[PDB]
């Protein structure tokens, strides 16, 4: 009996991911996230989205 | 009308009648919205940011 997962997964768009899609034409997963993590110095991510 | 004197031709009196006329002039200006506008004013997709 496998206990496979029983719903698709769902991926929203961050805020800040809307204005670098209109003037950049491109997103980087999780902008809110590489904001804090180079304000804070640390270099690895627990999760890559 | 001036009285005469003598020996000299009367003046008859004169109504006059006259009539103005008026005139057309319409105008026009063209604006023009794209489908692509329209269709997002009525037309909403997936709610997304």
């Amino acid at each position: 009996t496998v206990s496979a997962p029983a719903t698709y997964g769902n991926f929203v768009l961050s805020p800040e991911n809307a204005v670098t899609a209109i003037s950049y034409h491109s997103i980087l997963a999780d902008f809110n996230s590489y904001k804090a993590h180079l304000t804070s110095g640390q270099p690895h991510l627990p999760n890559d989205s | 009308r001036v009285a005469s004197g003598a020996g000299l031709p009367t003046s008859r009196q004169t109504t006059i009648m006259v009539t103005k006329y008026s005139e057309k002039s319409p105008i026009t200006i063209p604006f023009e919205l794209s489908a692509a506008c329209l269709t997002y004013l009525r037309e909403t997709f997936e709610g997304t940011i």
